[PDB]
């Protein structure tokens, strides 16, 4: 109700949804009154939208003589608010200013699905930067959805490769109840089973389950302890933290190695307070290095000179808990006035996903550029072929789109509009006495695994045989070494002529 | 686009009181700070009063402090200028303006203007 927009004029207008405010509380969810202003997921992504469009307009190589504008709306990280604002996007399209050509975001995969179900109807291509659900890969259900992030399937794939490179052929599995945990754990099960890796037993739990529940989970994990020591955890951070708290409660710290998903990448809010339990853990962290020019632009911003971000003044007065004296959006209830010495440089922390926001914006730009070159060959600008822009053709060109990203990464979409994954493998090492910190140990680039080795742990069910493998009603990795007859030769690992005698190798 | 429409002006005997109303169109009103202006013939336009988007933060020019009070009803999308102790040197067309960004008043970036209502202060 009663929402402002951040707009910028241009020949082509690109929409975007960012959670500039927290989602409503359960009382005010029906009134859709959102919470406080958000800096990293909000203000910074908004300013990045604006300044990246500035840069692309100033780029002569990319869309020459074509200006890109934008309509930026507040999603509140909530599906009701997001659907509201997307209806506001297609408002003008219904009656038949400057309709929306594409949309950037939103953040949550569920909210992204809700927005996609509406955007697909009016053939509006959507490019997301943090929604990683595998559900979004089905292009019969989400035809105009594309993302510049790898799906959770890539996290499962990278963990399977990590398990391969350390001969961890028998491991336990825990995942968090929900879309993330179950989708990722199913992908892990499939990929590890195809690679000859066995699961002792798979478990599932919510982060909010009691100390009761995590104690039961840790005891059941101990049930497998002699053989399966590595616990592949496709888990959001608080599940890992609960396992660490259970390891504290039972005194079982350091009898397992946890293989964490991106839900616990280098998040200190998970290991803080229980570092000693978590030491030795290996995690996956989505690689996204900081963008320098965004800091250059953003840190210079003053509320007196920001004449295009409507939320920037409540943001400023909430950041330094002061009162902008005599300003249009001056807020009372602050007990001090804002100094001219206040700067955003003070305790600055760039958004973790900034590179992905910027790459989604560049994806939209390069798609428009390639469409322009295919429909208006001899032109430098919009010809009548792109008046108006056919969302079908824009999707067709975006699926073909391919650039070099903000950090040098070549950005590219597969037949499902999915982007390849580059994560960095972290180790939560003990850095001396009473200091614990995450350490970059490796890199996983779209299947190519490189690890800065010698930084062991054995998790196998059975040892290799000498001269055949035979299995009971149990799993393929748990075998018994049964010898063969004197006239028999080893055909293969699992299964065992006249005038000849078995060779000295028993081949 | 937002529309601003003034009303309440007319002829008023000096030393009297007069209340100007500014009605806005659109549900964005609660997001705009408001300012009153006045243009007298042969004189440059001056700022009279201003109020922030939330209300509860009012600013007045030195020539009208202690006589005018600016207010706003957000449930009605209306701004109000109560003018007391009217002097003949107040006779002018009063305008209503909406601004969203800007520095300390009167240095605001006014995005929308009204048509204006005449206030004639007879002696
Ligand atoms: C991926 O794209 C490149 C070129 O796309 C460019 O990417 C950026 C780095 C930037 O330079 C933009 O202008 C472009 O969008 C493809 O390289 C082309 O390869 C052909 C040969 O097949 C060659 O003739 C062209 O000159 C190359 N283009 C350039 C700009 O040098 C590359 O083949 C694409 N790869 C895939 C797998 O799609
Ligand atoms: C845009 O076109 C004009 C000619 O109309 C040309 O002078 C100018 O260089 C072009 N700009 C770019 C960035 O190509």
């Amino acid at each position: 109700e009663r929402r402002v927009v951040a707009h910028m004029p241009g020949d082509i207008i690109i929409g975007a949804l960012f959670s500039v405010h927290h989602q409503p509380t359960v009382d005010k969810v029906h009134e859709r009154k959102c919470g406080a202003v958000r800096e990293q997921y909000g203000i910074q992504r908004v300013e990045a939208m604006l300044h990246t469009l500035e840069r692309i307009n100033s780029d002569p190589t990319l869309l020459p003589n074509i200006t890109l504008g934008c309509e930026i709306r507040d999603s509140c990280w909530h599906s009701a608010v997001a659907l509201e604002q997307s209806i506001e996007f297609i408002r003008d399209s219904l009656i038949s200013k400057k309709p929306i050509v594409g949309v950037i975001g939103p953040g949550s995969s569920s909210v992204a699905i809700q927005v996609q179900n509406l955007l697909q109807l009016f053939n509006i291509p959507q490019i997301a930067y943090s929604a990683t659900s595998m559900d979004l890969s089905d292009k019969t259900l989400f035809k105009y959805f594309m993302r510049v992030v790898p799906s959770d399937a890539q996290q499962a794939r990278a963990m399977v490769d990590i398990v391969k490179r350390y001969n961890w052929t028998y491991v336990s599995a825990v995942h968090t109840e929900g879309n993330y945990g179950e989708s990722g754990m199913e992908a892990f099960k499939d990929m590890s089973a195809k690679e000859g890796i066995c699961i002792a037993h798979s478990y599932k739990i919510y982060s909010n389950a009691g100390e009761q529940s995590f104690d039961k989970l840790l005891k059941k994990l101990t049930s497998h302890l002699p053989k399966a020591r590595v616990v592949a955890c496709f888990c959001e951070g608080m599940t890992v933290r609960g396992l660490l708290m259970a390891m504290r409660r039972l005194g079982l710290a350091g009898e397992f190695l946890l293989l964490g998903s991106d839900g616990w990448a280098d998040r200190y809010d998970v290991t803080d307070g229980y570092q000693r339990e978590a030491v030795g853990g290996i995690t996956i962290k989505l690689q996204s290095p900081d963008v320098k020019w965004f800091d250059d632009y953003y840190l210079k911003l003053r509320p007196e000179t920001n004449h295009r971000n409507p939320w920037f003044q409540e943001f400023w007065q909430h950041r330094f808990q002061c009162r902008l004296e005599g300003f249009p959006q001056e807020n009372s209830k602050y007990n001090k006035t804002c100094n001219s010495s206040l700067t955003l440089k003070t305790h600055h922390v760039q958004d973790s996903k900034m590179g992905f926001v910027i790459n989604a914006i560049y994806s939209m730009a390069y798609g428009l550029h390639n469409m322009q070159m295919s429909l208006c060959p001899g032109y430098a600008g919009l010809c009548d072929a792109m008046k108006p822009i056919d969302g079908r053709k824009l999707l067709e060109s975006l699926m073909k789109t391919n650039f070099t990203g903000v950090s040098g990464d070549t950005i590219l979409f597969d037949e499902n509009g999915d982007s390849p994954g580059r994560y960095e493998i972290m180790n939560f090492k003990e850095m001396g006495k009473d200091y614990f910190d995450y350490i970059n140990v490796g890199s996983w680039d779209n299947g190519e695994l490189k690890m800065d080795d010698d930084e062991i742990i054995r998790s196998v069910c059975s040892e290799p045989c000498e001269k055949k493998v035979i299995r009971k009603g149990e799993v393929s990795c748990c075998w018994t070494c049964t010898p063969c007859k004197e006239n028999e030769y080893v055909f293969d690992e699992y299964t065992c002529q006249l005038g000849s005698w078995p060779t000295d190798d028993l081949t | 686009q937002v529309q601003l429409v003034e009303s309440g002006g007319g002829l008023v005997q000096a030393g009297g009181s007069l209340r100007l109303s500014c009605a806005a169109s659109g549900r964005t009103f609660t997001s705009y700070a408001m300012g009153w202006f006045r243009q007298a013939p042969g004189k440059e336009r001056e700022s009279v009063a201003a109020i922030s988007s939330s209300g509860g933060s009012t600013h007045y020019a030195d020539s009208v402090k202690g006589r005018f009070t600016i207010s706003r009803d957000n449930s009605k999308n209306t701004v109000y200028l109560q003018m007391n102790s009217l002097k003949p040197e107040d006779t002018a067309v009063y305008y209503c303006a909406a601004a969203m960004y800007g520095s300390r008043w009167p240095d605001w970036e006014y995005d929308y203007w009204g048509q204006g209502t005449q206030v004639t202060v007879s002696s």
